[PDB]
């Protein structure tokens, strides 16, 4: 047989997909019946497919050609929400397996709020305090890395949070930061989005503190 | 004057008083000189103004057993600065204040007793940091998780034996590699901690320590993430490392602590080369 354990395992997988198109059965999901193998192999794998559901998994209008849907602004956005989505997810992984040694390991004591585990996350990645931060510090944290941390983790929410506890320091980054969690498609109103920019780009080109640039 | 010249009274033009009181001090401290030798009013005036300092600190105990402190921290703060002060003075005049620079017998031990008052004055300083390090842990729960000795070797530790002792010392010692085991259950910031230690009571922390915290640090947060596959693997490896760099200055009841945890965590072959590490440090020339 030419068949390496992982190619054998896949055209089983296959003749499943055959057998039921052949008997005329549900066109079951073809990426869950790869996932279902993958698992079985390293995690580099596994995390693939991963990446293959969660990148096909957009809304489609069935029995469309193919290009007719690629090409569409419609689908096109949706693509880089869903990437954004695995993004923030798989980093949010990143930041657990950072803080506990294993998945499992976080799992028994439970997932912390994505607000803690950040916090419990800026404890290694930053031990001592950088000279260059801004706007002070909330529970013991520089106010601007927890919420781009929170922000990469995709808990919007946990972001906000940490914004109410510093209202006064903030200044007006409130009311345009709740309108960004209130818009839809990460984006902000072109009157509003034009007062942030212009104020950022007025005297803020270059910050002390790199976390408030990047947020 | 030396108290004027530290800013004492200016709590009430005063930087020309200051600068006169320097020259006060200057001018009319004295010498040394033969009578055993008889040290210079300046040196006793600096034996003096740090004494009346730290009166209220040398011969209290440091804690009171729900352990708590003897001295309120807002008092050990201030104190602290009116040493640091008078260090600061002693500095930025030490080309000018005889004595300071190395210099005929009677200036040697003018020399060596002002020398002595400045290791005491330093010593105070990171004494007083060690106190403060301490209560803003948890000392009631290092306190339990102790060893009767200790216990009452701090029970009845005065500042006298902190800052000019080595029982002090050596229980300094004790302490600070107590609280980063405690700190790492808590789990906050080891890096942190680190850095606050390594600096500021530097001369009673050691270097090889902080990178034995440091690999303690991803042990400990190995067994917390225990349940995980992956983030192992990059936890265990990255405190062998740490530990391999400091093989060649590893006590016994560490390496004991970290293999043990290794074993539970299936890292056999792993804690065997560390042990084998630590071995040829120990012994190069074989």
């Amino acid at each position: 047989s030419s068949l390496d354990n992982i190619e054998m395992a896949y055209a089983r997988q296959i003749y499943i997909y055959n057998e039921k198109i052949v008997n005329g059965h549900l066109q079951p999901n073809l990426v869950d019946l790869c996932a279902s193998v993958a698992e079985l192999d390293d995690k580099s794998i596994s995390d693939m497919w991963t990446m293959v559901k969660q990148m096909t998994d957009v809304l489609l209008t069935p029995a469309t050609d193919a290009l007719k849907n690629r090409s569409s602004v419609e689908v096109r956005m949706e693509f880089v929400r869903q990437a954004l989505a695995y993004l923030e997810q798989s980093y949010k992984n990143y930041t657990l397996v950072t803080v506990f040694g294993n998945l499992h390991q976080a799992q028994l004591g439970g997932v912390p709020g994505t607000y803690q585990l950040v916090r419990s996350f800026l404890n290694i990645k930053l031990p001592a305090p950088l000279p260059g931060l801004q706007d002070g510090e909330v529970e013991g944290h520089p106010v601007w890395a927890l919420i781009y941390y929170c922000m990469r983790c995709g808990d919007l929410l946990a972001a906000s949070q940490v914004v109410n506890r510093a209202q006064h320091q903030l200044g007006e980054f409130k009311t345009w930061f709740q309108e960004y969690m209130n818009s839809k498609d990460r984006r902000l109103s072109p009157a509003t989005e034009n007062k942030l920019r212009l104020h950022y780009r007025r005297a803020l080109r270059n910050n002390t503190d790199p976390y408030k640039r990047a947020v | 004057a030396l108290a004027v010249a530290c800013g004492q009274g200016s709590d009430l033009m005063d930087r020309n008083t200051e600068n006169l009181a320097r020259a006060a001090f200057i001018e009319y401290g004295g010498q040394p000189r033969l009578a055993s030798v008889r040290l210079s009013s300046r040196h006793d005036a600096l034996a003096l103004y740090l004494t009346r300092l730290v009166r209220t600190l040398w011969k209290a105990k440091v804690v009171q057993v729900d352990i708590s402190s003897t001295i309120p921290t807002s008092k050990l703060v201030t104190i602290q600065e009116n040493v640091e002060r008078l260090r600061n003075f002693l500095e930025a005049n030490k080309s000018t204040i005889q004595g300071l620079a190395p210099p005929d017998i009677a200036n040697q031990k003018e020399h060596q007793a002002l020398h002595a008052l400045q290791k005491l004055m330093e010593s105070i300083s990171e004494g007083i940091s060690f106190v403060l390090m301490l209560f803003d842990e948890r000392v009631s729960d290092i306190y339990a998780r102790l060893d009767a000795v200790s216990q009452q070797q701090l029970k009845d530790l005065t500042y006298e034996q902190l800052f000019s002792q080595t029982p002090g010392k050596e229980l300094a010692k004790v302490l600070v590699k107590a609280i980063v085991n405690r700190n790492i259950a808590s789990g906050a910031n080891v890096e942190t901690v680190a850095d606050a230690l390594r600096r500021r009571c530097g001369s009673f922390c050691s270097p090889d320590d902080v990178v034995t915290f440091k690999a303690q640090e991803q042990l400990q947060r190995a067994s917390e993430q225990a349940h995980n596959s992956p983030v192992l693997r990059a936890l265990l490896a990255e405190s062998l490392r740490l530990f391999e760099q400091v093989a060649g200055s590893l006590t016994p009841a560490n390496l004991t602590t970290a293999v043990e945890q290794y074993i539970s965590l299936k890292y056999y072959a792993g804690a065997i080369q560390l042990c084998l590490t630590v071995a040829q440090q120990k012994d190069r020339g074989n």
